[PDB]
DNA sequence: TCAATATCCACCTGCAGATACTACCAAAAGTGTATTTGGAAACTGCTCCATCAAAAGGCATGTTCAGCTGGATTCCAGCTGAACATGCCTTTTGATGGAGCAGTTTCCAAATACACTTTTGGTAGTATCTGCAGGTGGATATTGA
DNA sequence: TCAATATCCACCTGCAGATACTACCAAAAGTGTATTTGGAAACTGCTCCATCAAAAGGCATGTTCAGCTGGAATCCAGCTGAACATGCCTTTTGATGGAGCAGTTTCCAAATACACTTTTGGTAGTATCTGCAGGTGGATATTGA
């Protein structure tokens, strides 16, 4: 275990489908979790700065919202 | 008596002028600023339930989901190019196959 | 203590489809868009109004705002419904 | 059949990853901002995290695909993965 | 014409400072045509801005706050 | 030889490349069509502006777009490649 | 009438490179790239205020918004830097 | 009689960044030790540029800076050409750069 | 391999445009000082909603196979580049007026403050009712022949 | 084309989780009336720079040929998907804290106004000097031999 090979094949595999993919190479699993990896890293450095400087020990979803409208990402369900 | 009332609108005149002096846009506001936002925002609000409903219909529905405001912005051209750099939470993908 | 636009939504909806509802994961959506759409105009009034040597936004402001954000055709509706707007507002 | 799953898929709307798992990564992703401390997270703010990410994912899957069929292949592979995240900036 | 007066030679220069070898004949109009809509976009945008304020004349700030917009920086002019 | 020589001389280069007069009349026929009709004036700063910002559009077009010729086995420059690159782009 | 930051920027020039001198049109892009940052990280300031219902822009918003804006080992830098300014700017 | 870049330590000017952060509504009031950071920040990038920009003249023999060199520079850098990615600089060209 | 031809590379000369320097000045912008005021830090405290364990069953894991696809090779015809001779369109230069920009009035519209009425958000306790899950019946395409 | 099997649609029933509808309330907020103030429109004038002409020659255009490359057809081996049996990790539930959020106080730092220096931007005028173009002159690879 490593946390992230709980993102297994199956997971990626459904992803891939519905982006309308009909096959898949066996090296694409470990350049996907990569991807997602920087992701994430990129959004949570920024969601963790907004929160800090409120003087919070708690993440919220505005927080999130906030970083991912900086990184170019338009979030509307949360609020 | 009512500013909403005297333009013709359902939208809140009084709110959204709240909204800008709040906002530091400017030093001051004029009186119709915010009726003419107002009612653009009203425009654009029915102009996407309206689609929205359609597809409800064609889906054999009576009420509204995000899926249905997914499919009613990215079939119109213009309302995704306002809204390309959006993400709609539980609206999923348009259904899309190609031929090699 | 908490604000919103749900009531002016449904008023829209039950404007245009008198038979239909609106589920509440949507009327977020809804809230949200209305949030951003105010945001972006009143970002750029607040500019044309800075690079102009301007202490005041006005209608003008706005309209331009509009021109500039929207595309096409839905411009064009959105400012013939703003006009009216305070076109009517004034003559009461 | 791969078109069934497919035209499936593209029908439903909820969630492909698992909820445990993508909490874990995104708390050991925290924990090395915070200096050691354990954060608390909201529900609500995991599940955003998680939309925005599976969509961000499945765009570009979409993308790579694009870019297979220009070079004659039915096979995805890393080599068109890499090149859209150029090309995308 | 007037769109023909992007030569041949000078999308064939602009192809090489980007690194092209080769250059199929069908570009020379493909390239005229993305360009024609690049400047479409930019211009209205500056008119724009040139007519809120009450003049005749398009500035080269009209023109940088309409890249600005379009997401496209500019140094140099202001 | 020939291709490689012209490569290296451009890029290590500055200048514009699109010749000045058809840029303007161009732009300017592109600006009468909006204003309802009336001819503005231009300063020339601001054509520059746009010709420089036009040749930059262009020159990072071409180069992200001959990456999918050598992705598809390719020497030669095509259109579908240009294509697909403004479609990946997003615009 | 006209207001520009050339001054700064060549005694800063003279502080780094002392042999070296600049041109016009590149003092046009180092201008350019001043009003630039400025205004992101005013912008950055100005809404980590209003989020957390502040009427003051201080200290402590400038060094989030540089956390915020910049990339790596810049901003570490750049915090080193503004925080050595204030505090013997407070000493004295 | 004595200003307020020097008791900060600083080339660059405090009080034009804080009349400029009161005259841009940014918010209703402003601190006095926002703009002595701000300018910090100004002066530290400006430096950064312009050392790498001198170097790269020297490197091609040149006395003088010209947005040629700028865009060397910016280019030449991890993080500078991802903090200025969306930006075009006038008169610099492109880097050398085949297959 | 040989090598003249480009070609590269270096080096020197001259000069023209653009840089840097000095002086004047004046204005507008920043500093210092004293007063008053209001935002935000510091400390309490309470209720919500986050975290930690546990039990089980549903989705994932591992192995084998065979059918499909990727990749290398060969061949041939289409199409690009290079070279050379014309000449047409861009570039540079100069008199001219239209429009941007500054200054002065004034007048219309916005801010400030107090009273009063209306509206909206939240809770309690309902009552529907729409949509999903399961069950069953009828009907077709594709697997293999 | 034959055909059974999934699979595809359609209809039905049941139910329960979520949406609309009332009450009510009371807190917050919006509206109406006077009053004061100042920001921006309207008018005039001025001078700067942007449009509009006319010569000169340097880059673009057209034709032809040789060779390079794209594209189609074979073929072979690697590798991905599908199916089946099994078991481990995720989902759901219930129980406590601990941290967020609201409240009160006060004190420190910000706005405000006035008087006084100082610094920066612009303008002549000076000169000087960096680099670009030219040409000499030495020396290397290169595609045809």
């Amino acid at each position: 275990r490593d946390n992230i090979q709980g993102i297994t094949k199956p997971a990626i595999r459904r992803l891939a489908r519905r982006g309308g993919v009909k096959r898949i190479s066996g090296l694409i699993y470990e350049e996907t979790r990569g991807v997602l990896k920087v992701f994430l890293e990129n959004v949570i450095r920024d969601a963790v700065t907004y929160t800090e400087h409120a003087k919070r020990k708690t993440v919220t979803a505005m927080d999130v919202v906030y970083a991912l409208k900086r990184q170019g990402r338009t979030l509307y369900g949360f609020g | 008596k009512s500013r909403s009332s005297r333009a013709g609108l359902q939208f809140p005149v009084g709110r959204v002028h709240r909204l800008l002096r709040k906002g530091n846009y400017a030093e001051r506001v004029g009186a119709g600023a915010p009726v003419y936002l107002a009612a653009v925002l009203e425009y654009l609000t029915a102009e996407i339930l309206e689609l929205a409903g359609n597809a409800a219909r064609d889906n054999k529905k009576t009420r509204i989901i995000p899926r249905h405001l997914q499919l009613a912005i990215r079939n119109d051209e213009e309302l995704n190019k306002l809204l390309g750099r959006v993400t709609i939470a539980q609206g999923g993908v348009l259904p899309n196959i190609q031929a090699v | 203590r908490k604000e919103s636009y749900s009531v002016y939504v449904y008023k829209v909806l039950k404007q245009v489809h008198p038979d239909t509802g609106i589920s509440s994961k949507a009327m977020g959506i809804m809230n949200s868009f209305v949030n951003d759409i105010f945001e972006r105009i009143a970002g750029e009034a607040s500019r044309l109004a800075h690079y102009n040597k301007r202490s005041t936004i006005t209608s003008r402001e706005i309209q331009t705002a509009v021109r500039l954000l929207l595309p096409g055709e839905l411009a064009k509706h959105a400012v013939s419904e703003g006009t009216k707007a305070v076109t009517k507002y004034t003559s009461s | 059949g791969w078109l069934k799953e497919i035209r499936k898929l593209q029908k439903s709307t909820h969630l492909l990853i698992r909820k445990l798992p993508f909490s874990r990564l995104a708390r050991e992703i925290c924990v090395k901002f915070t200096r050691g401390v354990d954060f608390n997270w909201q529900a609500q703010a995991l599940l955003a995290l998680q939309e925005a990410a599976e969509a961000f994912l499945v765009h570009l899957f979409e993308d790579a695909y694009l870019l297979t069929l220009h070079a004659g292949r039915v096979t995805l592979f890393p080599k068109d993965v890499q090149l859209a995240r150029r090309i995308r900036g």
